[PDB]
């Protein structure tokens, strides 16, 4: 997982490109093209 | 096993053969741990899906308060192109009564677009973690799509100070909730409470 | 002097009626607006009863005579579980509410079982803090007969159970056992009315004993004075911020933080600490006020 | 010629109905709402921008020669080609100045090219947008036909024509388009007629006093003017019913001798 | 038992698919009548009236005492007898439905069709028809004129239901007289209203015909 | 218990049954046997549900409705709006009433078999739509069959409404079309909020629930007088299309 | 009325009418009757006399609850759109267990509302929510009962149960008085107005009371509907509102069609039904029409309204639904204590 | 379903019959169960509830939910036997062997019920 | 009409009974029907009496 | 002071139970829906499934065409047979 | 051929949400004859259990 990659949300299937990683509260978060934080454990890499 | 005393409401129910609760009323369970929020005192919410969760929590050993919203039916006025049919809202006294509890359990219906905006308006003034009990399969994230704080899917611009802490699907309005749903709710309350 | 009734009318021009009640010296104990109708529990002097009836019929209102709208009742269920709480217990509480009383569900910690049932001292005192206690028992004669130690309080008592007739040394109302449906059949309604009649008779007897030696000030006017003086009573989030008991009041504010303010309230020319017993309540650390009689 | 009466009866309700039906009776105006404010509450177009068109102007389009069709002068909104819009009102049963069937009859008697529809708790009139705005401001909103408390311009959710009034004497609204400002005593429309909020609330005046409502209402009530106090209207209704029955039985001059 | 996906058509539908017995001729919709006459107002009115009244003759309605009323209705509503429709339209070029009602009542009074029944205590001299069928014909001609006036003012065809309904209402409560077809016209106008003005509405006024459950109630008026 | 002594079943009267050996019945291509009484349509719930599923099916095309919404009504139509409409119709079709608690509604457990589905020959619109309530032609049919069906259907969108079985049980088969049309109209005027007038709403209603309706069966005339969606009105080709074995078998 | 004739009542299983439609019942009964005839009398299994039996049982001697509706309506027999008002009046059995004419008419009103407005117009020709509050307005609270009892008292104080012959003047008097009283009651008691919030509910209740009063005064059902229509057009002027637009179609054509003699418009109210051309679209009229038709005969103390065979057949104690007290049975069903037939749990797996 | 209660208390029999009926209705278990017999022994606190189902694990879970609903609160020590007939004994005391023998007697009696 | 047998198979409406003499006045009824149905004068309109006015 | 997020309570009357005329039972409005009320469904079912057949022409044909004598004993036997055949029992074949 | 008369019916009845799967009618009739078919339209929640 890195900026410019393609990821999809397992629960629904929303396709988007990773914009940035913004850790907060000693926890990793992932920002997608829809300006929504996600969790790395709930995201996986697709090609 | 400890004594559980409930502050019954000060007003009577809906007629003779009707419900026992009244709209816009609050029943404190002394020690404030969980508050169950019912949209209305009608048969679609009261004693079929709500008092069952209440007695499940009270059986788990956690004191429970039940609050019936004055205007719990409909969609908020901030919904796209306004509301239709009826307007959903939360009173400041209702918000204060909710905010003195450790956790909140709220029962929602079947239409997602209604549930997401109702939860957003509810959490605009509620700052404690809440559990959404609905019938339809809704995802933790569609709430974050409109700017609701969510444990797994945070929004970039949070428009609410309350955290949707768990979503439980499969509880139908006006129907007896099976023991499995009550067990799931109790486990979620315990593992997001203490 | 101050007969307490319930007015059921609309919210339109209700403020003028409230102004009339204030003018004639009445007090609005309870107010609730559902959508467009307002229910008001009002205490007005007996010499203005017919005047208020005329005024109510001008607004197309309804006067309901509430024989229990001055007392708070402790409804003692063995537990708050699905067996007793969501049905029967709520029916008892709501039927009590229908006649003006303020109920409190008392779910015993160890109230269930036949020989393993017990009642704690704290629960005992909490029950005694009320005016009258209603016990919702099961539907087996032997189980109830082997459970008499639960009903040991020096408070008026009404015991409800399944069997039609019991041989306990207390007042008993039959055909109200542990059920799972809403009480709507004719027999169940009749049994509820019988329980209401028994509690009404006990309350009237206690009212007569109190009237033998009346208190220095009525509880309702004392509540009105406290509301006028104490400015923290409108910040209370409890269902009933001040409960009007038979011979006192229950103020739902912290005792450690507000007992000195409550005691140093001047009613007429007396200080409240010299005419009432202000004490901490077992109920969520609230303030309990017990009025003294004119004898002392 | 024929000097038209408009309604039977001698009570104040019958006189008010006659006044509403009379096109030569100048309705007393009780407020001043600017045209742009009326347009904003209506919620169809943004004030200051041009009207949207449904067809080219009538001069541009070509029609066949029709002597009878060309005898009628069209509306200006029709001449330009504007979309047909609507304005809807809900009237309380508690002495609202205008009532659904009364509104529809007055609209069809006073306005040109209008489409009026009557429901128990609803009344809507449709017309070309420019003319619709014109007579909405001139007649529907500024005159005695409108009371901001007992009546309300509202589409979408209409409910409360039969419910009791709230603490301020206002009709029940499930969407709360208009609220009562106690500081100034005026009713302000916080939403347009369909339910989307307005950026700036519009002052529509203050509620009409109930004494004036008793005098200007067009509804019959037991507490107000009852139909038993107006036997002339009942007689005319019964005559209409009997004439309908006799005509439906056998429509001859002999069967109408028993009229 | 019909021609659904075929490429052969006729103006009359299958006799097994009629609303009632003798309803075959009330199957041509308004749009067909308008297109056949090339959007000529008077010719389309004449076509529709001729078809409707011939159908009423076929249904057995225009038999005995009702034949005169249906003949007068045809003559005065479709064929512009005595030039009533054109006269009312000319007199109400800038007018409304109420003005058309006023002109109709004035013409009926001047022609002796209606007279004053009695004057009530609160004024309102009641009117009774000296000629019931002729009054119905005059009211039908005025109804056509009012529809023409309102829909030429709006230049839209969505006003028909309201115009007919409230023309009849205003006339009835103005004179104390029955409307066109003794309330059947008003009932059919209510049918038009709920058929073409809501989500439980269906279609527009162009597909109106007498062979429908909603629009069968008026016998060609 | 129930009949209070009135006889119901008396094998002793009539023919003496079982004089010969009552044979069991196999079922072709299946390795299971059953008695002949189990194959009676009244004793077999499978046959009853076979008829129920066909009876409660109405297919309505939604392309005229979308075009009327876009042009006449001035409302944009997007895949998100289509998803919202599908949510609304799925809630409202069985017994639901949208944002109206005061309205009486059917018990949800009583209509668990009611669904509203969508399919389209437009591939991009198909993959832009929610898969919760979409009938995917590409993943349900083989490639050549899917191509042929997409070519035959075109680039149009259709919605399938499965009225609950109880409605067909209580009423007749002609109730299904009216139920579907009413619920479709309610869901359309709720999802898409339109500030146009009511005549325009009538045109939209025609375009949305009376323009491209496909019924399973036609009404029957004369002595077979019946409504639509009855088994006597189902053509042989329609029933051949109902059965889906061309999907999973090449024999 | 019946005479020295023998009749057989066949009640086929409810599951048959639930799986199939209502046109199955007559054919089912005919086949089973033929089989029982050929096997009970030891006849040949198939000859000319068998065809005679089949024709007799299929059409010559059969009585259907509802006629078929071919053509536009497109419905089979034994559907709620084919049941005439007199047939439904004869179905209700309150006449043989009670002597109160208003109670009999009101039980028929309740049955007619629950059948027509709720099933036939709610689902057969509509969908979704249907019309529950439109029909329950006539049998939930005593509003209609109070109005009907006032109408009966007013009629008995000045006319009597059959003291006058049906004329226009008595229709106007009774209908106007009852309508004025009902609207005054709506004005005086806000609880009644908020109970019947919709104008259609109110109009139907007031007009039903007026028609019942006219029927109790004259004993004629057509006079009853005439009074109903006068009540509707008087309500319209009293409150300046009637109902939803589309409600008063038949009410505007009613006065003319009530006493009409033309082919498409004439029918005695007992012979009218949901297939009557004016009555064939709108809710809030048909159940009250059936009640008015029943009240036309409850005034005379008649044993039946249209068909004695239907009355005797539905007097059967073995019916699952008790037609003597329809409102009590509806209440029992609403409280989940009514045992209904047609269920198939012996042929279904355990859930 | 068939509901019968074996108790020497008149009011308890009817009230617990209504309780069993209501618990069956709430879980929608009436058509999936043939017989439901409850033996009430209150002098020595123990109750027996037997279930004979018509003809998976979810159905068993619903049946145990039914037992939990019907059984009195104080009887917390419970044990069940399942051999196509589910029978459970609930008491506030540890379960004795005679109670289990009564449970198997009820189970065998329910098996031959037809 | 004499027995109120309106309705169809086995149907009677009590109270709706008319006592007329159609068979006796058959000639007058036929003459009135002929007058009503006649178009002008010489059309082929005929109402013949059958079975002594019974038909 | 105007807070647009308070909402408007609605449908207070519809929450109260509905009495039934001439009875003493109170029920919810949702339970009076024809789909949710088994009593209304059975009311329609009983009317739908009822057919009355006049068994006089059949007796006359049995008497005059087939020469079979019809007596009350034969009618009792026929009733016994049809109560078995009408639900779907087998009599021949 | 992919269809016989109507492509829309063929696609509509391929829906997996149907209670009766029309892919194998014989197998489902066999299942129903064994009382193992879960049919719809049962009013179990509005009827008494006794
Ligand atoms: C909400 C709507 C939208 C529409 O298209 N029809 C509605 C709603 C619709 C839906 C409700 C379900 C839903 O999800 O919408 C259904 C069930 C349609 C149907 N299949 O019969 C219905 N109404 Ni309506 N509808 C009713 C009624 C009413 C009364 C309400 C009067 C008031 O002022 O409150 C008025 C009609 C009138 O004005 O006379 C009314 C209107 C309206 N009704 C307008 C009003 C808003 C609009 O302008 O769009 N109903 C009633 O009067 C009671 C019976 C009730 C019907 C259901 C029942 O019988 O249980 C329901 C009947
Ligand atoms: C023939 C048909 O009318 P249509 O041809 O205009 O659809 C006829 N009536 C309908 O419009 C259809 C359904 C009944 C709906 C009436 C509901 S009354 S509640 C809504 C009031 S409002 O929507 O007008 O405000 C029917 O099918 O019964």
């Amino acid at each position: 997982i890195e900026i410019g990659s393609y990821v999809r949300y397992i629960n629904t299937g929303t396709h988007g490109t990773v914009k940035a990683i913004e850790p907060k509260n000693d926890e990793e978060w992932v920002l997608l093209e829809n300006d929504i934080y996600y969790r790395p454990e709930l995201l996986e890499l697709v090609e | 096993r400890k004594e559980q005393i409930v502050d019954c409401r000060a007003v009577m129910g809906l007629g003779e053969g009707g419900g026992l609760a009244q709209r816009g009323t609050f029943a404190e369970g002394l020690r404030n741990d969980v508050v169950v929020v019912a949209m209305s005192p009608g048969r679609r919410h009261i004693t079929k899906p709500v008092c069952e969760i209440t007695y499940g929590i009270r059986e788990a050993g956690i004191q429970t308060s039940v609050l019936v919203l004055d205007a719990g039916g409909g969609i908020p006025s901030d919904a796209p192109q306004g509301s239709l049919g009826s307007t959903f809202g939360l009173k400041p006294e209702e918000a204060k009564q909710v905010n003195r509890h450790k956790l909140c359990v709220i029962h929602f219906g079947n239409v997602k677009s209604h549930i997401i905006y109702k939860a957003r308006l509810f959490l605009k003034y509620v700052d404690i973690p809440t559990i959404i009990v609905c019938q339809t399969p809704v995802d933790m994230e569609d709430f974050a799509a409109i700017g609701i704080k969510t444990k797994n899917v945070m929004p970039l611009e949070s428009k609410t100070e309350g955290k949707i802490v768990e979503i439980i699907t499969g509880v139908i309005r006006g129907e007896s909730a099976p023991q499995k749903k009550i067990d799931e709710i109790i486990e979620s309350i315990k593992k997001h409470l203490g | 002097m101050y007969q307490i009734i319930r007015y059921e009318g609309g919210v339109y021009k209700n403020n003028i009626l409230k102004e009339w009640i204030e003018d004639v010296g009445g007090f609005i104990i309870q107010e609730h607006v559902m959508q467009l109708d307002v229910y008001m529990t009002i205490a007005i002097p007996q010499n203005e009863i017919e005047n208020f009836k005329e005024e109510a019929k001008k607004y197309k209102g309804k006067i309901v005579e509430t024989p229990l709208a001055g007392i708070e009742i402790a409804i003692v269920s063995p537990s708050l579980s699905r067996h007793h709480l969501p049905h029967i217990a709520c029916d008892v509480s709501e039927y009590v509410r229908k006649f003006g009383a303020k109920p409190n569900m008392i779910g015993l910690a160890h109230g269930a079982g036949k020989n393993i049932s017990e009642i704690r001292e704290k629960e005992k005192r909490l029950i005694q803090e009320h005016d009258i206690a209603i016990y919702v028992m099961g539907n087996f004669e032997s189980c109830i007969l082997d459970k008499t130690h639960l009903f040991k309080v020096d408070i008026p008592l009404v015991v409800t159970g399944g069997p039609e007739t019991l041989d306990i040394p207390y007042t008993y109302v039959g055909n109200l056992g542990r059920r799972a449906q809403r009480l709507r059949k004719g027999e169940e309604i009749r049994a509820l009315r019988q329980m209401i009649d028994e509690v009404t008779k006990k309350i009237n007897d206690k009212r007569m004993e109190l009237s033998y030696d009346p208190p220095i000030i009525p509880p309702v006017v004392l509540k009105d004075e406290i509301e006028k003086r104490i400015d923290e009573v409108r910040g209370i989030l409890a269902p009933m911020p001040i409960v009007t008991q038979l011979d006192g009041l229950r103020i739902k504010m912290d005792y450690d933080r507000n007992h000195e303010e409550i005691e140093n309230v001047k009613i007429g020319k007396y200080l409240l600490k010299d005419i009432a017993y202000v004490t901490r309540s077992e109920m969520k650390n609230y303030i309990l006020i017990k009025l003294k009689s004119t004898s002392e | 010629a024929y000097t038209p009466q408009f309604y039977p009866g001698a009570t104040k309700v019958a006189e008010n109905r006659r006044n509403h039906l009379n096109p030569n009776y100048e309705l007393e105006k009780l407020r001043e709402i600017p045209d742009e404010d009326v347009v904003k509450i209506m919620g169809h177009r943004q004030p200051g921008e041009d009207y949207k068109t449904v067809h080219p102007p009538l001069e541009e389009m070509d029609f066949v020669e029709d002597y009878a069709r060309d005898l009628v002068e069209p509306l200006n909104g029709a001449k330009e080609g504007h979309r047909v819009r609507y304005i809807q009102f809900a009237d309380s049963m508690y002495f609202a100045p205008a009532q659904p069937y009364d509104r529809s009859r007055s609209y069809m008697s006073r306005l040109r090219g209008v489409d009026a529809g009557t429901l128990s708790g609803r009344q809507v009139v449709e017309c070309r947008e420019s003319d619709l705005e014109e007579f909405s401001k001139n007649i529907l909103m500024d005159t005695e036909l409108f009371d901001p408390a007992t009546s309300g311009m509202r589409g979408a959710t209409v409910h409360g024509h039969s419910l009791r009034l709230d603490e301020n004497g206002m009709m029940f609204d499930a969407l709360q388009r208009c609220v009562f400002d106690e500081k100034t005593g005026h009713v302000m429309y916080v939403k347009d007629q369909v339910g989307k909020p307005l950026d700036a609330p519009v002052d529509v005046g203050e509620p009409i006093p109930e004494a004036k409502l008793r005098e200007i209402t067009t509804i019959y009530r037991n507490d107000g003017v009852a139909m038993r106090a107006d036997p002339d209207v009942i007689e005319v209704v019964k005559r209409i019913h009997r004439a309908r029955t006799l005509g439906g039985y056998i429509p001859t001059n002999e069967t109408f001798k028993g009229l | 038992m019909d021609y659904a996906g075929g490429n052969i058509a006729s103006l009359l539908g299958a006799p097994s698919m009629m609303e009632g017995l003798g309803y075959a001729l009330r199957n041509i919709p308004v749009n067909h009548a308008v297109a056949t006459t090339k959007k000529n107002m008077m010719n389309a009115i004449a076509f529709s009236s001729v078809m409707e009244q011939t159908a009423t003759f076929e249904m057995g309605d225009a038999v005995g005492s009702f034949e005169r009323q249906h003949l007068l209705g045809l003559a005065y509503q479709g064929l512009n007898a005595d030039n009533l429709v054109i006269d009312f339209i000319k007199a109400n070029a800038k007018g409304t439905v109420g003005s058309v009602v006023e002109t109709v009542i004035d013409r009926a009074i001047a022609d002796g069709v209606i007279v004053v029944d009695k004057t009530m205590s609160s004024g309102f001299n009641m009117y009774k028809p000296a000629d019931v069928n002729k009054w119905n014909a005059y009211a039908a001609a005025g109804l056509v004129a009012a529809v023409a006036v309102s829909c030429g003012a709006a230049r839209a065809a969505q006003n028909v239901a309201s115009v007919i309904l409230y023309f009849n209402d205003i006339l009835e409560y103005e004179t104390g007289l029955p409307g066109v077809d003794y309330g059947r016209s008003m009932g059919t106008a209510v049918g038009f209203s709920f058929f073409s003005h809501s989500i439980y509405g269906g279609g527009g006024p162009g597909i109106f015909n007498g062979n429908h459950v909603v629009t069968r109630h008026s016998k060609g008026f | 218990e129930k009949r209070q002594g009135i006889p119901l079943y008396n094998p002793d009267i009539g023919v003496p049954l079982g004089q010969r050996k009552l044979m069991p019945y196999k079922l072709s291509n299946t390795d299971d046997y059953c008695e002949g009484d189990d194959l009676h349509f009244l004793n077999n719930a499978a046959i009853q549900q076979l008829w129920d599923d066909i009876r409660r099916t109405v297919i309505v095309g939604m392309d005229t409705a979308h075009s009327v919404l876009e042009k006449r009504l001035g409302v944009e139509v997007t895949p998100e709006t289509i998803n919202e409409y599908m949510h609304t119709i799925n809630h409202s079709l069985p017994g639901g009433a949208v944002v109206q608690e005061h309205m009486v509604e059917v018990h949800p457990s009583l209509a668990w078999d009611c669904y509203a589905r969508i399919f389209t020959g437009d591939d991009e619109l198909a993959d832009e739509l929610d898969s919760r309530f979409l009938i995917d032609i590409n993943k349900l049919f083989p490639e050549e069959q899917a191509e042929t069906l997409k070519a035959a259907i075109g680039k149009k969108t259709y919605q399938v409404s499965r009225v609950p079985s109880l409605v067909g049980r209580v009423c007749d088969g002609g109730t299904i079309s009216r139920w579907s049309a009413m619920q479709i109209g309610m869901s359309f005027i709720t999802a898409y909020k339109l500030c146009a007038g009511e005549a325009a709403t009538a045109d939209f209603s025609y375009a949305s629930k009376h323009a491209d309706v496909i019924q399973m069966g036609n009404a029957l005339p004369g002595r077979r007088a019946r409504g639509p969606n009855e088994p006597g009105g189902i053509r042989f080709g329609i029933l051949s299309d109902v059965v889906q074995t061309t999907r999973v078998s090449e024999d | 009325a019946i005479g020295k004739k023998t009749y057989q009542v066949s009640r086929v299983p409810s599951l048959v009418g639930r799986v199939c439609d209502g046109g199955t019942i007559s054919r089912w009964s005919a086949m089973q009757i033929g089989m029982s005839f050929i096997t009970a009398y030891k006849l040949c299994a198939g000859e000319a006399a068998t065809a005679d039996f089949s024709y007799a049982s299929k059409h010559a001697d059969v009585i259907q609850m509802g006629n078929a509706l071919p053509g536009r309506r497109a419905r089979g027999p034994n559907e709620p759109g084919g049941i005439r008002f007199g047939i439904l009046s004869d179905v209700v059995q309150t006449t043989r267990v009670s002597e109160d004419p208003v109670e009999q008419s009101l039980e028929v009103v309740a049955t007619g509302a629950a059948l027509y407005d709720q099933i036939w117009l709610g689902a057969y020709m509509s969908g979704g929510i249907g019309f529950t509050q439109y029909a329950t307005a006539s049998y939930t609270d005593d509003i209609l009962d109070d109005f009907s009892y006032y109408a009966l008292d007013y009629v008995e104080k000045k006319y009597g149960r059959m003291g006058t012959k049906a004329t226009m003047d008595v229709v106007e008097d009774v209908a106007g008085e009852v309508t004025l009283y009902a609207l005054e009651q709506y004005d005086d008691y806000p609880a009644l107005l908020e109970d019947h919030f919709g104008g259609s509910q109110r109009a139907a209740v007031a007009a039903a009371a007026s028609g019942i009063g006219v029927c109790m005064a004259t004993g004629n059902s057509n006079a009853g509907v005439n009074g109903w229509y006068l009540s509707q057009i008087l309500h319209k002027e009293y409150h300046s509102r009637l109902g939803f637009y589309g409600y008063d179609l038949q009410d505007q054509c009613g006065a003319s069609n009530s006493l009409a003699i033309r082919n498409d418009e004439a029918a005695p109210l007992e012979l009218r039904g949901p297939n009557y051309p004016n009555y064939a679209m709108n809710v809030g009229h048909q159940g009250e029409y059936a009640g008015i038709a029943q009240a036309a005969h409850s005034a005379r103390g008649d044993a039946f309204a249209l068909n004695p065979l239907v009355k005797v057949a539905f007097a059967d104690p073995m019916l699952v639904f008790d037609f003597s007290k329809p409102r009590k049975e509806i209440a029992r069903g609403a409280l989940r204590e009514f045992e209904a037939a047609g269920e198939r749990d012996v042929i279904l797996p355990a859930k | 379903a068939y509901i019968d209660v074996e108790c020497n208390d008149e009011a308890g029999k009817a009230i617990y019959e209504r309780i069993i009926q209501t618990s069956l209705e709430d879980l929608v278990l009436g058509k999936s169960i043939i017989k439901a017999k409850m033996i009430c022994k209150q002098d020595v606190p123990y109750f027996i509830i037997g279930i004979l189902p018509k003809s998976k694990e979810d159905f068993i879970d619903r049946v145990l939910d039914f037992m939990n609903r019907v059984f009195p609160e104080g009887m917390r020590i419970r044990k069940t036997i399942r051999d196509k007939t589910i029978v459970m004994v609930a008491s506030e005391k540890p379960i004795e062997e005679e109670w289990m023998n009564e449970a198997v007697k009820l189970q065998e009696e329910l098996k031959i019920f037809k | 009409l004499a027995a109120g047998k309106i309705g169809g198979k086995g149907c009677q409406v009590p109270g709706r009974t008319l006592d007329i003499s159609a068979v006796s006045n058959a000639q007058a009824i036929a003459d009135e029907v002929e007058k009503i149905l006649k178009v002008s004068e010489d059309d082929d309109t005929a109402v013949k009496i059958i079975n002594g006015g019974k038909q």
